[PDB]
RNA sequence: UUAAUUGGAUUCAACGCCGGGAACCUCACCGGGGGCGACGGCAGGAUGAAGGCCAGGCUGAAGGUCUUGCCGGACGCGCCGAGAGGAGGUGCAUGGCCGCCGUCAGCUCGUACCGUGAGGCGUCCACUUAAGUGUGGUAACGAGCGAGACCCGCGCCCCCAGUUGCCAGUCCCUCCCGCUCGGGAGGAGGCACUCUGGGGGGACUGCCGGCGAUAAGCCGGAGGAAGGGGCGGGCGACGGUAGGUCAGUAUGCCCCGAAACCCCCGGGCUACACGCGCGCUACAAUGGGCGGGACAAUGGGACCCGACCUCGAAAGGGGAAGGGAAUCCCCUAAACCCGCCCUCAGUUCGGAUCGCGGGCUGCAACUCGCCCGCGUGAAGCUGGAAUCCCUAGUACCCGCGUGUCAUCAUCGCGC
């Protein structure tokens, strides 16, 4: 009874890799990161500002 | 604001001091000579320094 | 002889050879292009070139990108460059220069990127 | 002279009136009771609207060569009003041009290249360039400059 | 999809970095590098004390060697540990060191000034240290100690100045530590040498 | 005749140039026709995200970018020539994919 | 108003904001149901399960609950210490981040000197600058951060590179017509041109004239593709705002322990006489409509794009090549015009609104989705006080791509 039901779709389906929040997750080519989480790791990923 | 930066004004004077004979009123000649006598990577800075040392050479002989 | 013309995004490739006078845009006759204002922009340079040069050479221009006004302007650009190269005369060069400086220089104008604060409406538009 | 040497609208009109003759082209029983596209709001005005479509379609085959149904649907599509919401572009319906193209295939002017669409037979090319030559000959007298 | 692959590898990489920094906090962890061969993934870890990373009889590293293969699905993680050639030139190492020092109850001014002086004595060109939070009272303050030449904006600041952020935990709360270092080997855009 | 096609993709420009130069220098040493490296379009991944972690204040946006470059090298069929390319030291950030077209 | 419409945000700097999409999930509200509470001590244990299990009743239902009796073959009821978890509170407890002062010209410092000292100078004055930008004087001499420099793209040339692109030219072949001159289509054929992208050059008050102490600098002119920070971006300092956020992570203090822990169903977060904020569509003649034509770019594409074929009027159903991307797909545009029809009227515009049928996503759209065909289809006929944005490919107008996305846009970012 304690198992969450399997949601392939909806906000519940996707959770941030880092912080686990169910809110804004960027999925452009497979990030799965919370929008807050993106800013602190983008430089590590190789992202540069221009 | 057209004002030449302080640092190019500074760097121009020691070229004229050290090798006054190696610079003329020709902009391209001075451009090559400051290109080789320095280690400037920025072409824009090279051109700025050339355009000011040209005026320095001009002022040397006008008085 | 080959010539090139760029306007905004439209790019027109022009080829000029000895011929009766047939001028084609994308392989289409000049006199039939529906937008009449664009027809006039395309017809502008060889008007001042003269009917002799018109009827001494054949021209094919193929244009891609941009819109119909941009395409017509690119063809107008390429026609003038082709004419001044074919004839190799500075008199008509100065004639076009006097009529329009962009005739042989061209417009390097480009669209600025849109910026935030209601970006959809333009670089500078903002909310109320 | 080819189709390229005449205006699109005049050649389309001429092809439509000529193709009115051929019995292969006949409106289906559902044609008068269906509008040409989802984007369109009011039904087609003229009862000739079928033939102009066919005359249009063949012309596209004269130019775009191997073309499928969806590409024509995108071409014949248009802008549609979404009420208070802003307008948006939509593709045209498929059945109308499908019936027109299948009648054309029955008429023998066009053929099918599987996996690539339908193209124009030599007979259709001769028909179209004949019409274009007549139209250009007329416009040469009206407009001398086309003799060039 | 090559695009889906490259940043997926980067995702794995800085996830490993985050987890390892969480684990190797006492080890003075410096940084990481990943190189693939058919033989496996080879991980190269720079730390201020590879002796601690090895731990005791390899008991530490072996455990880690499991997790990389387990949590992140890394095929044959071959771990190597090395020492940074100058920890005083790495902003992150000094930041973690200072945060740990503050966690030991040292007065912030003394520890910060000793660290800054040591970094300068290691050949640094510019050192800035900012401590923010509860330092000498309930009300939080921000205090900055800077020394030397240190560009702080423009591309040269981004391309040359090394930044390190850390947090120090204490009974009253958390102190945020930021450190910026200007390695001497770099040259400014306007630095022209005559000949 | 058989042709070997090498796709070299990397974010770092200089590493890509180094690997291409290495292949080129191998080419004429092996004396085999090697079509010059054609630089295909560079793909630009762009991501725009709000700066503000919360919702208060002005709305500001940050646009982060990756430029991934790609060059194509076509070489001819000589087993000695295509033997000398697994021995190349390849940097981590550069990915090479080699296929064989008839 | 509601059992509940979870909370934050208050002018500049809250109100298409956090919410960057609420049918479940999001979730923090409300109602109901169910399971626990690590690890120690007290007691028990195994004599057998703590957990599931038929047939039922309750239970929306769920061996959840109990009647019944099994397993299960292994240690876990209850009380205490203490938990785990907390989207529970406190952004005047904090870190980090972000907005605004402000891409504003500022902020400082070593020494000297002045005042008993708080402090003053440098950092001031005339001119100039976008600028603590620079020129001369100056009780100050020098330096740092900031500005600038720097980096990205666009603008023109050259070099290289070609299976991107080519009736460039090209020997040749096939087909269509031809007014027999010729033209077009496809192959064959080449790297020309474009594009493609690595390197370099091009613009520097560079020169002429003038103004300005002749300096700094300013103005006009020419050359030039390009002028004076070339154009557009990124880079926001010391500090302040106890500005917002501990409601994404971190984390102080307090509290919650069969709950403020965890799991399941439903409703709700949509409810409205109302005011306010930002947008959408119009308030028709440059109007409305049928036919036709030429026209782009950015990005995205494997539970995907899906060409192409077939059926259906459409919404869509089936099959389906090829594509993990310069090569296949989204892909084609809209605004534009021409030919013709209706012909200044709340009407043709205007469609809110409501009924029927059909299609689509999810297990589920009545609360609370979209799309399609038909029917109805109103208010709306130019808006007082007041205030908003913008200065060149910019504003307006036009559509498109994309983020969130199974479906949801009138939203944001970008073309």
């Amino acid at each position: 009874y304690n198992k969450r039901k399997p949601r392939k779709f909806g906000k519940g389906a996707r959770r941030c890799i880092r912080c686990g929040q169910y809110g804004p997750i960027i999925r452009i080519q497979g990030l799965m990161l919370c929008r807050h989480c993106f800013r602190e790791v983008a430089p590590k990923l190789g992202f540069r500002k221009y | 604001g057209k004002i030449r930066q302080g640092f190019i004004k500074r760097v121009a004077r020691e070229l004229v001091n050290k090798y006054p004979n190696e610079f003329t009123t020709d902009f391209e000649h001075n451009k090559k000579k400051v290109q080789e006598l320095t280690n400037v990577t920025s072409k824009k800075i090279r051109n700025r320094i050339a355009g000011y040392v040209t005026k320095l050479v001009r002022m040397k002989m006008e008085g | 002889i080959q010539t090139t013309g760029k306007r905004k995004t439209a790019i027109a490739r022009a080829v000029i050879r000895e011929g009766k006078g047939r001028v084609r845009i994308n392989g289409k006759p000049v006199e039939i292009i529906e937008p009449e204002i664009a027809r006039f922009t395309i017809l502008e340079p060889l008007i001042l070139a003269g009917e002799e040069i018109w009827n001494s050479v054949d021209i094919d221009v193929k244009v891609e990108g941009g819109g119909f006004m941009g395409q017509a302007e690119a063809a107008r650009m390429a026609i003038a460059r082709a004419l001044v190269e074919w004839t190799g005369d500075m008199s008509l060069k100065e004639k076009f220069m006097k009529y329009d400086r962009t005739m042989l220089v061209g417009d390097p104008r480009r669209t600025e990127p849109h910026k935030p604060n209601r970006s959809t409406k333009g670089p500078r538009a903002k909310r109320q | 002279a080819t189709v390229y040497d005449v205006p699109g609208d005049l050649l389309v009109e001429r092809v439509a009136q000529r193709l009115k003759e051929i019995p292969e082209i006949k409106p289906p029983e559902w044609a008068p009771f269906v509008k040409t596209g989802r984007h369109k709001e009011r039904l087609p005005e003229q009862e000739d609207w079928w033939y102009y479509r066919v005359a249009s379609i063949l012309r596209r085959v004269y130019l775009d060569g191997p073309v499928g149904i969806e590409r024509l649907r995108t071409y014949y599509g248009g802008r549609k009003n979404r009420g208070h919401a802003p307008e948006k572009f939509y593709k045209a319906g498929g059945s109308i041009i499908r019936k027109a193209l299948q009648q054309l295939e029955a008429a023998g002017f066009v053929e099918k290249v599987p996996g690539k669409g339908r193209v124009i037979t030599p007979k259709g090319r001769s028909f179209l360039d004949k019409i274009a030559t007549e139209l250009k000959k007329e416009l040469e007298e009206i407009i001398p400059e086309l003799k060039k | 999809a090559i695009e889906r692959y490259f940043i997926r590898e980067a995702v794995r990489e800085m996830l490993i970095d985050e987890f390892l920094e969480k684990e190797l906090r006492r080890a003075g962890y410096g940084g990481l590098d990943i190189k693939k061969t058919p033989l496996g993934t080879k991980v190269i870890i720079f730390a201020a004390n590879p002796g601690y990373v090895i731990g005791r009889g390899g008991r530490r590293i072996r455990e880690l060697t499991r997790i990389l293969e387990k949590q992140f699905g890394l095929e044959n993680p071959q771990i190597e540990v090395e020492e940074i050639k100058n920890p005083y030139l790495n902003a992150k190492v000094q930041a973690v060191r200072l945060a740990q020092a503050l966690e030991r109850g040292i007065h912030f001014r003394r520890a910060a000034y000793a660290a800054l002086r040591a970094i300068m004595n290691n050949g640094a060109r510019g050192v800035e240290i900012r401590l923010s939070g509860k330092l000498t009272g309930e009300r939080a303050k921000s205090i900055r100690f800077y020394q030397g030449y240190l560009a702080k904006v423009g591309n040269p600041a981004e391309t040359l100045v090394s930044k390190g952020y850390a947090q120090a935990l204490l009974k009253l709360g958390v102190i945020g530590v930021k450190v910026a270092i200007m390695p001497p080997g770099a040259r400014l855009p306007d630095e022209i040498e005559i000949i | 005749m058989q042709k070997a096609r090498i796709k070299i993709a990397s974010t770092n420009v200089r590493s890509l140039d180094e690997v291409a130069n290495q292949i080129k220098q191998i080419a004429e040493r092996t004396g085999v026709r090697m079509s010059g490296p054609i630089p295909l379009p560079t793909k630009r991944i762009r991501i725009t995200t709000r700066k503000s972690p919360d919702g208060e204040g002005s709305a500001t946006f940050d646009r982060w970018e990756l430029r991934v470059h790609k060059r194509l090298i076509d070489i001819e069929a000589d087993e000695r020539a295509m033997r000398q390319i697994m021995r190349i030291r390849v940097p981590e950030d550069v990915t090479i994919e080699i296929e064989l077209i008839s």
